[PDB]
């Protein structure tokens, strides 16, 4: 993923982090919740520790990472480490979160790619990040539409990516506490690389002295493949019933477990 | 020099040096005294200790409408 | 034991007052003159206090 | 009007910043100014009609999420709390925004200025009227992010984006914590809504009690700037003076206390997380006060005061005494606003320096600045009969009135505490103005006395006072700092007072203290803050303008000189912190992608194979000579390995052996 | 606008004037000279190039320092320095 | 003084100095619009607000003058005797 | 070398000194006495005591180093320092397509 | 690789290519130039960690000292805890919820 997301064209690049990485979230909902219950329990320690591993060890990385394409795609793992965690949650917020979250992810994920493998590479040739800073003073519309697309990578409240966080994130609590603790610590880390990402490339002083040419902000096209990925995240962020509500009966019927004055009716 | 027409950059050689060596860095990895140690510490050790950890704690607790007079141990 | 360079710590502190004559001494006077003596900087230290005075005691009767 | 309150200042924000263009720099400030200021006397009917006449309000608009047994909604409850935080959250909102229009005169960005300034308020608002954990946290983390954009504003300089990261990663520290306390409520309760987890709070485990309690005290911490999470809003005072004054002094610093006063009837049942804010908010106290009064730049000086008067509130959350907390917590805004105003009219008046050592004079040259920062600090250290006087003496008895050790103790810490406030307090107003001249001509220089000639019209400079805008939110809060904390007290303190009757705060009758407080303490202990306050403010300007060279014989003794260092290097946490945590964490970031991804991983996997296979593909294909008479002696071969095998009844795991043992020789060339 | 040749030059005036090292006020002018035509030793520029950097709230790094060994250079650095208040 | 600027660079909030000769006309307009949105959200609350306790008749309590609610109290609680 | 050295390091010894005394009039005091010890070393010539000389002079200024030394608004480490900085380039950009 | 410097440490005042992060435009960068710049953690240098942790710990023994002394010497509680008839049971939540003092144990 380290390397073809990042050598990918721009539009191989939104159909793979977007697309292709739910297809192994979707396949757990059909290959091993229904037909694998009591295996899918049992192991579940040993999804949580690899979940737990990479939510760690990829949002260090990632804080090191100086491509930016590839620091966009390195969050892409930190985020699927979640709702990996949630899908083996045996819970129904669990489950519905994962779902989300991976929705969040392919509006997040494409803008944050449209936004360094689109708008700063086209116009640069470069992606290495040392090049970037302060390009707020000449793109205010792309510094707009990166701060944003950031918190939603962040996770921040108002986008559907708190929403999918949040239930995922308390569904692997409810399933085995320690690993959810340590899965938790991605609101710490995932703030902290957006963050860093974004200070550095659109504040960190005035326009980076490696500029030759002045850039032109973002063309009609660009505002409006931002404004419209920005757009979805932001309004199912805020009445995220539009999918969930379409989830609940069916997401039902891979919940695995009983209760004792519930079950055996007769 | 990649597609479409970039703007001027002053594309300084040294950190273009600097990101060639990132690139290729993994084709001068070594199995050394320190490189092993480190490994095996972020993929055995830690990893396992979670896993160990999360196996032992596993159905241990559970919150929901636990009262006074009862135990959040289930185990 | 004494330093090569001759800075004693303990003199440096006996020197710390206002030199008896100073090279200086028309250049920074203005810091301490009319605007800025002790009696004119605390005049205003408490601006109503006056006023408050007055009028209280006229009240307490 | 209810809803009115919340989307009134958004709109505004809208404006201003998404149509700065339209409006202009005029329309902009016009627009946000007038739609705060409305909010703001809505919110004064507010006040009223929910606090004075007991009738809380719910609204309700659409559900936010809804899964199974969590339904959270867009839903708003105002009762005596929500009202009580809404009116130093509105009025200072109202005169920063107006103090803005004349501060940042000058500044090329007034249109973005003024939309975060709209913003704040609009996510300080959503926190504390939302009816549930979660929508809090939208606000909790809507003031974080415009706390971010503020203190970034002036984006290129370093130092300011250095500083906006820390505010924002360190807050996020604390929303970790909350997130988990959020998660404990929703696993023992099914939701996150106030009514139900106050209702059913007597009746739950009380170790679960304790989980929740620790986990959102933790997020209190980070928000009100408590020792552990502190370091940020020092740092956050980078940003324009009217957003410390604003956010970091005033509103949203208080969201911790206000976080710990809305969860008092679920926190009241645990007296574990009680005893731990009643320690957190003494240490606080004195930890902020000892590193004022060693600060060279007076934002510094007064952000170190916000952070012991929020320690003082803490302290006063942890004797259950949350009626106390919120009166300091209105009160102090007030004042506290104050001083930051008016130090941002001295740093204007002298060319934006901040540093005291070139402070001096003034007094003649700032009267109405002087006057209001003198009142604002007899408020601050609660001079009899002051605004502060009211708040701040009633919790230090009130920590004597629970007659128990750590009840004691805390008094002392926060009595020493409360000598330091004086002496920083002296330390500001006397370094400002009443000293003599430590800054150059220009600041001084009047126009009175002759001293150029033919630049005579122009180029003289003298350091004077603002504007209306600039003056006028002084003078209304300074009046707020005399009045206010006497006209209200009753309300918030009284003595059998039930403001509070809609369960606002939650008091167990167990843990009263206030009877004893006003009958058992004795006379002696009451009035020591005053005799401390009136002597070492005596002390200490004696020992300037009068001594000068004792504080001197300290500085330049080691002892001193290590004191000296100590405090104003804040304990050397930032010290420890960047040295073992910031730069441990970029070290494990490092060793991964050197070691790991870009290392190890890659020979124990993609590279590894591919460098073994080339050799071994090619050491095989060595084999293939085409001599025909060689591959006559390997048909052969293997014609005898395979009658072999089969003949003596050969163990399978020989063959493989065999087969592995071949590629390892394979393995080897020559 | 900004600063201008009278104000520093006037402003410098006083400031040598009340420098008591100064051999005589009556020799300071615009384009003079601080080793010859005032007689000022080593430490004295040192500390009329402190007391120069105070009047104008500036930093005035050592490698310009070493350059203004006459009024009119000082006012020439005064001059190119914006942030000079 | 003031900084100079790039003109190329069009912002959304304004810009560098930014205010055009018909910002009086533009503000009337956008603060009309805020009223209006404002005046809907007010309507909405003053029919979906909740009370558990109404107002005493007379004390200041001006939401009685348009929360349907109180209204509704008010109106019934005038038949009597 | 050697002379621009010890002039450096007499600034940095007074400002060091009104670093720690906030009030000038104590500071003057305090500041003719260090000029008075850079008297008694004027007649100085060897090389070898020479830098020796200086090598001690800069480890007293680390001794009695400020923890926070006044920076002027402007200097870098300033308050104002790079507050409102202008846009590097002036020119509009290149007509170019993306 | 260069000495490992955050470049915090050179001359502010040099007459560099990038004012702003103290670089000259060719000279060669460590590999840890991400972390190394003006924008990265800064390094505080008045004191080294030894001292620092004394220094700690000093300010921590001397707070203990002070409890120490307060534990020796606070007041006895100067009032009889406040009773309630019926400990104010049902309006506290009944048996199930804490309950106010009532004829109970003294303390
Ligand atoms: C931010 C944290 C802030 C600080 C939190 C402090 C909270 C304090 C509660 C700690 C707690 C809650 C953990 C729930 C976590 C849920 C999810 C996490 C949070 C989600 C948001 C963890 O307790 C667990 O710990 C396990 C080991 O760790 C133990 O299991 C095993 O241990 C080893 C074999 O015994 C094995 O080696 C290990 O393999 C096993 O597993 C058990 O002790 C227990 O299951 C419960 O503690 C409880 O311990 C018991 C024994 O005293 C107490 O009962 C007492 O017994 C009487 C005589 O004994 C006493 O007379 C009486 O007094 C009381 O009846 C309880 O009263 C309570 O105290
Ligand atoms: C939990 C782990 C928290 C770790 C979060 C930090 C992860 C690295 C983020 C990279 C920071 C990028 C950066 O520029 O740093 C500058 C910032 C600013 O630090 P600074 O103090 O060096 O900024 C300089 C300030 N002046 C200019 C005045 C000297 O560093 C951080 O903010 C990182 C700390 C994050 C908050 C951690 C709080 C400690 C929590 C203690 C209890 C645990
Ligand atoms: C969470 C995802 C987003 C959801 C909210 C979506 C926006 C809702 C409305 C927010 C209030 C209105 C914002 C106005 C924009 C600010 C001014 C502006 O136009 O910037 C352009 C400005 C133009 O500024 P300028 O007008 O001064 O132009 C000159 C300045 N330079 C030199 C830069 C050109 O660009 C910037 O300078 C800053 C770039 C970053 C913009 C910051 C984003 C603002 C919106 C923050 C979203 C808030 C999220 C809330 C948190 C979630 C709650 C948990
Ligand atoms: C922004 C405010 C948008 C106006 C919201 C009010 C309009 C409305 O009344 O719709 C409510 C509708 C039914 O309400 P419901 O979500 O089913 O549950 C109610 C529980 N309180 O529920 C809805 O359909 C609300 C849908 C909200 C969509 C918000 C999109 C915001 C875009 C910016
Ligand atoms: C009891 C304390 C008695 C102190 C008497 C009052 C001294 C006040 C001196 C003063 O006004 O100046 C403050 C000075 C720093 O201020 P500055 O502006 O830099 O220089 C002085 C300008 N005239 O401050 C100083 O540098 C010296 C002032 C005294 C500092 C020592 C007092 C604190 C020592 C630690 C005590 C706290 C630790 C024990 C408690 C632990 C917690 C329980
Ligand atoms: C009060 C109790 C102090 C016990 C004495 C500890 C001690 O010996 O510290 C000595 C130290 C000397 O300072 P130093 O720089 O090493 O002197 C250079 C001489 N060539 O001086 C110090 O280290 C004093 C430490 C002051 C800062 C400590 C933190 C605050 C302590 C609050 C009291
Ligand atoms: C899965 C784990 C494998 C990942 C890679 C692990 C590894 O260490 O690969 C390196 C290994 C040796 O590579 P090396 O020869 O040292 O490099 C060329 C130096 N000039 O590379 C190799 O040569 C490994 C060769 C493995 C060949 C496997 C053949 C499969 C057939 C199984 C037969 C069973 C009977
Ligand atoms: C799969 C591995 C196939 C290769 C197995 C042969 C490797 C052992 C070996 O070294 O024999 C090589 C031999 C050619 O002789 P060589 O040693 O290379 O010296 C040539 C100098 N001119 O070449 C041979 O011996 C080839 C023998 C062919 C028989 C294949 C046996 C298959 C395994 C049966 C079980
Ligand atoms: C600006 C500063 C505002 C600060 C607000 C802080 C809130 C806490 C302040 C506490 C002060 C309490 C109010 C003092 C005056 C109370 C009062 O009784 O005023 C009289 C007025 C009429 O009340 P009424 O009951 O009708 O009297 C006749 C009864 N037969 O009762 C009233 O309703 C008059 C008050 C009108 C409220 C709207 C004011 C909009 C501004
Ligand atoms: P002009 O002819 O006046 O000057 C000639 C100079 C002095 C520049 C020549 O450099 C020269 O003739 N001297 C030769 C170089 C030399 O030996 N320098 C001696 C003076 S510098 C030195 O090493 C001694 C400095 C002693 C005074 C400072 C000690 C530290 C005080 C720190 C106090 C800080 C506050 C507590």
């Amino acid at each position: 993923l380290l390397r073809a997301h990042v050598e990918s064209p721009l539009g191989g690049s939104i159909v793979l982090a977007a697309i292709v990485l739910k297809l192994s979230l979707y396949g757990v909902f059909r290959l091993i919740l229904p037909i694998l219950p009591q295996a899918s329990l049992n192991l579940t320690y040993i999804v949580y520790a690899i979940g737990a591993i990479t939510v760690l060890y990829a949002s260090f990385s990632t804080l090191r990472t100086v491509d930016v394409k590839e620091l966009i795609a390195y969050s892409s793992v930190a985020h699927a480490a979640i709702y990996l965690m949630g899908v083996f949650s045996n819970t129904i917020q669990g489950l519905e979160g994962a779902i989300l979250l991976g929705l969040a992810h392919g509006f997040v994920s494409s803008g944050l790619f449209i936004c360094a493998g689109g708008i700063l590479y086209d116009r640069t040739g470069t992606r290495l990040i040392y090049f970037f800073r302060g390009l707020t003073q000449i793109m205010p519309l792309f510094s707009l539409f990166f701060f944003i697309l950031c918190l939603g990578n962040a996770g921040t409240p108002l986008t559907l990516n708190f929403v999918g966080e949040f239930m995922s994130l308390y569904g692997t609590l409810e399933r085995l506490p320690i690993a959810g603790m340590l899965a938790s610590t991605s609101i710490i880390f995932s703030a902290a690389y957006s963050i860093y990402m974004y200070n550095r490339i659109a504040f960190g002083g005035s326009v980076s002295l490696y500029f030759i040419d002045c850039f032109r902000d973002l063309t009609k096209r660009e505002f409006f493949i931002l404004f419209t990925l920005v757009s979805f995240t932001v309004i199912l962020g805020i009445y995220p019933s539009f999918v969930l509500d379409g989830l609940h009966y069916n997401i039902s019927s891979v919940v695995y477990g009983i209760e004792p004055n519930a079950s055996y009716l007769t | 020099m990649a597609g479409l027409q970039h703007y001027k950059i002053a594309m300084d050689p040294a950190l273009v040096r600097l990101g060639s060596m990132i690139s290729n860095r993994y084709k001068y990895f070594r199995w050394t005294k320190r490189t092993a140690l480190v490994s095996f510490m972020y993929v055995v050790v830690v990893p396992s200790t979670i896993g160990y950890l999360a196996y032992k704690t596993d159905g241990l607790w559970d919150l929901r409408a636990k009262r006074r007079g009862d135990l959040i141990s289930e185990r | 034991k004494p330093n090569i360079t001759g800075f004693d710590m303990r003199e440096f502190l006996r020197h710390t007052k206002t030199p008896t004559y100073d090279p200086w001494e028309r250049h920074e006077a203005w810091r301490y003159t009319g605007r800025f003596s002790r009696f004119n900087r605390f005049k205003g230290a408490l601006p109503g206090f006056g006023i408050a005075t007055v009028a209280f005691t006229a009240y307490c009767v | 009007m209810y809803l009115s309150i919340i989307i009134l200042p958004l709109l505004g924000s809208v404006v201003s910043g998404f149509f700065g263009r339209k409006v202009g720099v005029s329309g902009a400030q016009l627009i946000t100014c007038s739609s705060v200021i409305i909010t703001t006397i809505l919110s004064i009917i507010a006040f009223f009609e929910v606090g004075f006449n007991n009738i809380p309000v719910t609204i309700n608009i659409f559900r936010w999420i809804d899964s199974e047994w969590f339904i959270i909604n867009w839903g708003f409850q105002y009762d005596s709390l929500t009202v009580s935080m809404l009116i130093p959250v509105l009025i200072i909102s109202s005169l920063v925004h107006i103090y803005s229009i004349s501060y940042m005169s000058s500044d090329p960005h007034n249109q973005r200025f003024f939309s975060y300034l709209s913003l704040f308020t609009f996510m300080m608002i959503i926190l504390v009227t939302a009816n549930n954990y979660l929508l809090m946290f939208v606000g909790w983390e809507g003031v974080g992010v415009c706390s971010y954009l503020l203190v970034s504003f002036w984006f290129t300089r370093i130092a300011a984006n250095q500083s906006s990261i820390s505010a924002f990663l360190t807050n996020r520290v604390g929303d970790c914590f909350l997130t988990v306390g959020m998660f404990a409520i929703l696993w023992s309760l099914g939701n996150l809504d106030y009514a139900t987890v106050f209702s059913l709070a007597p009746y739950i485990n009380s170790n679960v009690v304790i989980i929740i309690g620790i986990c959102l005290l933790i997020g209190a911490m980070a928000k009100s700037s408590q020792v552990g999470l502190h370091v940020w809003l020092p740092m956050a005072m980078e940003g324009p003076t009217p957003v410390s004054a604003l956010i970091h002094a005033a509103t949203m610093v208080t969201a911790g206390v206000y976080l710990l006063m809305r969860s008092s009837p679920l926190i009241e049942y645990s007296s574990t997380v009680l005893l731990l804010c009643l320690w957190l908010g003494a240490i606080t106290t004195v930890f902020s006060s000892l590193i004022g009064l060693f600060q060279q730049d007076i934002k510094k000086v007064i952000a170190y005061s916000t952070m012991s008067q929020l320690g003082m509130m803490v302290l006063s959350i942890g004797l259950s005494s949350y009626n106390i907390a919120l009166f300091h917590l209105v009160n102090h805004a007030f004042y506290k606003a104050l001083l930051f105003l008016g130090a941002g009219s001295v740093i204007h008046a002298v060319a934006d320096n901040q540093d005291f050592r070139k402070f001096g004079g003034l007094i003649s040259y700032l009267p109405l600045t002087y006057s209001v920062m003198l009142i604002a600090s007899l408020s601050l250290v609660a001079f009899p009969f002051m605004t502060g006087f009211y708040s701040k003496d009633f919790i230090l008895e009130s920590a004597y009135g629970q007659f128990s050790f750590s009840g004691v103790a805390v008094y002392i810490i926060a009595t020493i505490g409360a000598i330091f406030t004086t002496l920083y307090s002296v330390k500001v107003l006397y370094l400002t103005f009443l000293s003599n001249p430590n800054g150059p001509r220009t600041y001084y220089r009047l126009a009175i006395d002759n001293f150029f000639s033919a630049q005579a019209i122009k180029s003289y400079k003298p350091a004077h006072e603002g504007d209306f805008f600039l003056t006028l939110p002084l003078v209304i809060l300074a009046l707020f700092s005399i009045f206010f904390g006497f006209i209200t007290k009753d309300i918030f303190i009284g003595l059998g007072s039930n403001f509070f009757v809609d369960n606002s705060l939650f008091i167990h009758p167990i843990h009263e203290i206030m009877i004893d407080t006003e009958f058992a303490v004795p006379v002696l202990f009451k009035l020591l803050p005053f005799i401390f306050t009136i002597s070492f403010s005596v002390i200490a300007l004696t020992l300037s303008e009068l001594l000068s060279e004792l504080v001197i014989y300290f500085k330049f003794s080691r002892f001193g000189y290590n004191i000296f260092g100590f405090f104003n290097q804040r304990f050397l946490i930032e010290f420890f912190y960047n040295k073992y945590i910031t730069n441990l964490i970029l070290n494990l970031g490092g060793q991964i992608t050197k070691i790991l991804d870009k290392g190890s991983i890659e020979l124990f996997g993609p590279y590894g194979l591919e460098r073994g296979l080339v050799k071994l593909s090619k050491n095989i294909s060595s084999l293939s000579t085409s001599h025909v008479t060689t591959y006559a002696l390997y048909i052969l071969v293997g014609f005898i390995l395979y009658l072999i095998y089969n003949n003596l009844l050969l163990d399978y795991s020989y063959l493989l052996l065999i087969i592995i043992l071949l590629l390892l020789l394979m393995m080897i060339g020559e | 606008e900004g600063l201008q040749k009278v104000e520093v030059y006037e402003r410098i005036k006083s400031l040598l004037a009340g420098f008591d090292k100064v051999n005589d006020p009556n020799n300071i002018t615009e384009t003079a000279h601080f080793a010859n035509d005032l007689g000022l030793d080593s430490l004295d520029t040192v500390e009329v190039v402190m007391a120069i950097e105070e009047e104008f709230s500036i930093e005035i790094p050592d490698k310009d320092a070493d350059q203004i060994h006459s009024v009119d250079k000082a006012i020439e650095y005064i001059l190119r320095q914006p942030d000079a208040h | 003084p003031k900084i100079p600027y790039p003109k190329h660079v069009w912002s959304p909030a304004g810009g560098w100095y930014a205010q055009p000769a018909n910002w009086k006309q533009n503000t009337a307009i956008f603060g009309l619009v805020i009223f209006g949105i404002t005046a809907m959200v007010w309507k909405y609350s003053a029919e979906h607000e909740v009370r558990h306790k109404m107002p005493e008749p007379d004390r200041f309590y001006p939401s009685r003058y348009w929360v349907k609610q109180i209204k509704d109290y008010e109106r019934a609680q005038k038949e009597k005797q | 070398s050697n002379r621009q050295a010890a002039l450096s390091l007499y600034r940095r010894a007074l400002k060091l000194a009104l670093d720690w005394t906030v009030h000038r009039n104590l500071w003057r005091g305090q500041a003719l006495y260090i000029r008075s010890l850079f008297e008694k070393n004027r007649n100085v010539t060897d090389p070898r005591l020479q830098r020796a000389l200086l090598k001690e002079t800069e480890k007293l200024l680390e001794k009695w180093k400020h923890p926070d030394p006044y920076c002027p608004p402007t200097a870098p480490g300033g308050s104002k320092y790079e507050r409102n900085l202008p846009v590097p380039n002036l020119e509009p950009p290149p007509p170019l397509k993306f | 690789n260069p000495p490992r410097i955050k470049r915090q440490f050179r001359d502010p005042h040099a007459d560099w290519w990038d004012k702003q992060e103290r670089r000259n435009f060719g000279e060669p960068v460590h590999e840890d130039h991400d972390i190394l710049g003006m924008f990265s953690p800064y390094e505080y240098t008045w004191i080294t960690p030894g001292k620092g942790l004394f220094q700690i710990g000093l300010f921590i023994a001397s707070f203990l000292g002070l409890c120490y002394v307060v534990k020796l010497t606070y007041p006895d509680r100067v009032s009889y805890p406040r009773e309630f008839e019926g400990g104010l049971e049902r309006e506290l939540g009944g048996a199930g919820a804490v309950r106010a003092f009532l004829c109970l144990d003294d303390e």
